[PDB]
RNA sequence: UCGAAGGUGGGAUCGGCGAUUGGGACGAAGUCGUAACAAGGUAGCCGUACCGGAAGGUGCGGCUGGAUCACCUCC
RNA sequence: AGUAACUGACGCUGAGGAGCGAAAGCGUGGGGAGCGAACAGGAUUAGAUACCCUGGUAGUCCACGCCGUAAACGGUGGGUA
RNA sequence: GUGAGGGAUGACGGCCUUCGGGUUGUAAACCUCUUUCAGCACAGACGAAGCGCAAGUGACGGUAUGUGCAGAAGAAGGACCGGCCAACUACGUGCCAGCAGCCGCGGUAAUACGUAGGGUCCGAGCGUUGUCCGGAAUUACUGGGCGUAAAGAGCUCGUAGGUGGUUUGUCGCGUUGUUCGUGAAAACUCACAGCUUAACUGUGGGCGUGCGGGCGAUACGGGCAGACUAGAGUACUGCAG
RNA sequence: AUCAGCUUGUUGGUGGGGUGAUGGCCUACCAAGGCGACGACGGGUAGCCGGCCUGAGAGGGUGACCGGCCACACUGGGAC
């Protein structure tokens, strides 16, 4: 059956990144939505919205490429897992190439990134990476 | 994978069922 | 224990001079011994230790002190290279010899051994002491008329006295500024090569 | 001026009705020790004449390594056949840890201090590969900004930011 | 494997081969030779190596190689035995140490002499 | 009363020796055979059963990790 | 498969465990045409405990039970996107 | 510490040689200089704002130390040199004697044996053996695999366990922030200070990755009380084997 | 687990006793529980820790000196 939605929106993702897709559509949920805002808003995705599908809510999300034809995401993976989860403090979050990725965590005050959750000084799971 | 392997497993167990039916009656008696 | 052989033998093997004014590494500089002509091998490990040799034979440190100074450059906060650079040219010998009282390095052990220094008026005689900001560095004066600070206080013509330190008295007082940087140390060699060695 | 690393010489041969006929393999490295190496596998009945179709394929071959002042950019992982290499950056100082390949894959292109282990397949031929792939995954921080769309300083630490300052002001 | 089946069974490292087992943690042994003899190496080398039949203060019956040019063992003579193995010879696993004890040092050796036991020309 | 040590008894469990006896590893050149690898000269192997100085042979079911299929005339 | 009427997460996997599981083989009772281990001759061979030929018993078949293995192989565990 | 400076178409001797010469080698001899540490003589501690109402009291110790005197004078060995892995020649021997961590070297011309020259690495040490970690991502949490290399149970059902779609409210168990207590000293790390330096010693921080109490947050996991129909199953109508 | 069952003051209650103190700690009576594949019951080995060595770290090995706690004082019991 499905475990974890994120680990499959994740690798929807992923999947259609490869493939040059200009579009990923799947089924809404609030985390997927609010992921997808973290996504936007630090430009690894050109922009999403959510119609309504037969049953429930669908997903759509734009995938960003360059003039060039070159993918805007070069990663994606997920690091706390059903199972086995990740947790981290305020002060050992983790670094995504060095910084130059971004790692969603899920604190208290909602998703954050990396950068945002040291400066603001909390912590949480450690939901995803991206670069 | 080379037939090699098979042939070497296969002479020790025929080897080990030869020595099992030349002692049976000896094993039996002894058990 | 102290190096006490031919000196000549260490510039010859190594490519370079370490002496400075040495006729007779200009006359042969190729190594020593029957097959110093016979040519080598190419090896990373060949050049690392090769510096590193320069290193601990221009200064007469052994290797046991060398790795102990190794150890102390790495843990402080600069970097290798320049930290070990500057462990090494802050021993008391070196500070002798570089202000010019001493034409050799040898000689400035030697002196230096003989207790014929004082430092921030307690008597020295340890050419390993490392010097740090501000010291006075004295000669006792017992042994200011001594030949060797006779010759050493009427040549001062040599080998000029880096920026860090600064002879500054008639009787050839030495003056410590601040721990020499890497741009004065005026060294031969590549540091970078010992620190690939001891890393290995 | 072109620093070369000949990293493995290598006596092939193949059969014949008469015998063995004997060949050499020569893998160099070139590069300029400024941000540029290339890779070449040249092959001959000569060891001189096969480094030198080793030497001319590798300028042939030419590709550049996103360096930042002394180091690579991120840490990355390059795989190739089975060599599995990875790349880590380092503080000034550190020199270039590496072995024997990757250290003169990393030496050619002008890294001077990395942390560098290999991690599979310890085949020269396919080491150099993996370096290789691994120093093609690096991302210059501008050309990160501009697939986002963002600002350098939104992307990257402040870290990176003073140590590009120091550099080009060096 | 899974999580859960490592935290169900673990990870069980290999064991590790005890070597000189009749040395029983020591550096050296002290025993005393059961006899003395020489025998022949594998196929591809040929010579007629001198090995020495040993029995430990461990009480066990040992196999130890004599090196060196010229030895003058016999029967019932204690030597010091010590961990070291011979490519050649099958299952000898120990070397006496020359100078030690009964065993003299060899006879004009000038090159690796403390390896042999032989002291330096006065 | 409890109670150490001692005595009696029947068992557990860990080792050593043992006349005889089984197999294993290695050993240039010993003896007997040719089993496998090229269709290895009866394709090989798997389980099982019987038989045979020995490799092995045969029956039953299975597998391909088995080789060759020239010429081939109408269109 | 279609309709989607119904329930409303009731799903997935599964240590151990239980069941099923080719052929050969085993037990008891029947049956037995053909084939056919073993066993007999014939032939080939230097020798044939084989290949080939002529015979041929268990077995192959049925009932009820054991056994629990196979190159039980797609040499590829199950579920999902 | 066993010396330092100067010292040559570069002495002798040894070794190699193409018989030319080269290497030991600035090394030596020689000329000056300094004497550390040892040796001799003299002086001579701190440790004791102590103890004692007696007049004195230090085991170490006449030690450390300081000052004079004499003279380079009393002071270097071990391993290795085919590749890994710095460093090669000659002679002797010949599948021997032997070496060896691995690969492997000994078959009268061995840079692998033995010895001498030369060299390299260390140095009051240098090697060998024994044991542990590393290299080993070779038990793989970080950080491995299973078609043919070792590795998918012959196949199912199902127990304990593990794990679980969309959504509302609540709890604050996990999670997270902060605060208080504790986490002895020593050790480690940073800075400073004292021993002539260092080792060593002391001082002040950090560390002590944890646990306990209070207070804050509710994104995620979990619990509780609901809701939904996309999973799952049932119903009905057909269908193929 | 190539050690699957273990336990009868053993699990609980009441009244007594005992102790500095709670308590099957002991005792009489009553009830039949308690523990175990989250490995009881057996077998082997071992003083534990601050620490030490190694390692990039995680981890691995270890418990010499120094410091804390424990146990023992020819062997086995016992109280004063």
């Amino acid at each position: 059956t499905m475990t974890d939605p994120i680990a499959d929106f994740l690798t929807r993702l992923r999947n259609a990144n490869s493939a040059y897709h200009d579009e990923v559509t799947l089924p809404h949920s609030k985390l997927k939505a609010n992921i997808a805002e973290i996504l936007k808003r630090e430009g690894y995705i050109s922009d999403y919205r959510t119609e309504d599908a037969r049953v429930g809510k669908s997903l759509v999300v734009q995938l960003k490429y360059g003039p060039s034809r070159e993918r805007s995401i070069a990663g994606l993976r997920r690091v706390s897992k059903p199972g086995l989860r990740v947790y981290a403090k305020s002060t050992n979050l983790p670094r995504v190439l060095g910084g130059l990725g971004v790692a969603i965590i899920s604190t208290s005050s909602g998703l954050l990134t990396d950068r945002q959750a040291a400066r603001q000084g909390v912590g949480g799971e450690v939901l995803a990476y991206v670069w | 994978g080379s037939v090699i392997k098979k042939r070497r497993k296969r002479m020790s167990k025929k080897k080990h069922r030869k020595l099992l039916r030349r002692t049976r009656v000896q094993r039996r008696k002894l058990g | 224990a102290r190096y006490t052989g031919p000196a000549t033998r260490k510039s010859r093997r190594l490519g370079v001079d370490l002496v400075g004014g040495d006729q007779s590494f200009e006359k042969r500089p190729y190594p020593p011994g029957q097959h110093g002509r016979a040519r080598i091998k190419e090896s990373e490990y060949r050049q690392q230790l090769q510096e590193k040799q320069k290193a601990r034979f221009s200064y007469g440190v052994m290797e046991k002190q060398f790795r102990r100074y190794y150890e102390e450059a790495n843990r402080q906060p600069g970097k290798t290279g320049d930290n070990l650079l500057r462990i090494l040219e802050s021993r008391l010998d070196n500070v002798v010899y570089r202000a010019g009282l001493a034409r050799t390095r040898r000689m400035a052990r030697q002196l230096v051994s003989h207790g014929h220094f004082l430092v921030n008026g307690v008597k020295v005689d340890i050419p390993s002491y490392r010097v740090s900001q501000y010291d006075i560095i004295d000669v006792k004066e017992k042994s200011l008329n001594t030949l060797p600070f006779q010759i050493a206080r009427e040549t001062a013509g040599e080998r000029p006295i880096p920026s860090w330190l600064q002879v500054v008295g008639e009787r050839q007082r030495i003056l410590v500024h601040q721990l020499p940087e890497r741009a004065q140390i005026d060294v031969p060699l590549t540091e970078q090569l010992i620190v690939e060695l001891y890393s290995k | 001026n072109y620093i070369e690393r000949v990293v493995s010489i290598n006596r092939v041969s193949k059969v014949v009705k008469g015998g063995r006929r004997f060949s050499f393999t020569a893998l160099v490295i070139v590069g300029d020790g400024k941000g540029m190496v290339g890779v070449g596998y040249g092959k001959a009945k000569e060891v001189p004449a096969a480094i030198a179709k080793g030497v001319e394929e590798a300028r042939k071959n030419f590709f550049r390594v996103p360096l930042i002042g002394s180091t690579i950019t991120h840490p990355v992982q390059g795989e190739a056949a089975a060599g599995v290499v990875m790349l880590r950056p380092a503080s000034p100082g550190t020199g270039v840890i590496a072995g024997g390949a990757a250290r003169a894959v990393l030496e050619c292109a002008g890294v001077h201090d990395i942390l560098a282990k290999s991690l599979g397949s310890d085949n020269a031929i396919n080491v150099v590969h993996a370096t290789v792939a691994a120093l093609k995954l690096l991302q210059r921080p501008e050309e990160v900004a501009a697939r986002r769309g963002l600002p350098i300083e939104d992307v990257a630490p402040a870290g990176m930011l003073k140590a590009r300052r120091e550099s080009e002001a060096l | 494997p899974t999580i859960q089946q490592l935290v169900r069974k673990g990870r069980r490292d290999k064991i590790a081969k005890v070597k000189t087992a009749a040395l029983k943690g020591s550096p050296q042994r002290r025993g005393v030779c059961t006899r003395v003899y020489t025998t022949t190496p594998k196929k591809p080398n040929s010579a007629l190596r001198k090995v020495a039949r040993v029995k430990l203060t461990s009480q066990v019956e040992v196999t130890a190689y004599i090196p060196g040019e010229g030895h003058n063992l016999q029967e019932h003579s204690m030597v010091l035995v010590r961990g070291g193995r011979v490519k050649d010879l099958p299952g000898v696993r120990y070397k006496i140490i020359r100078g030690s004890l009964d065993t003299q040092g060899v006879k004009n050796r000038k090159q690796a002499r403390s390896r042999y036991g032989a002291k330096k020309e006065k």
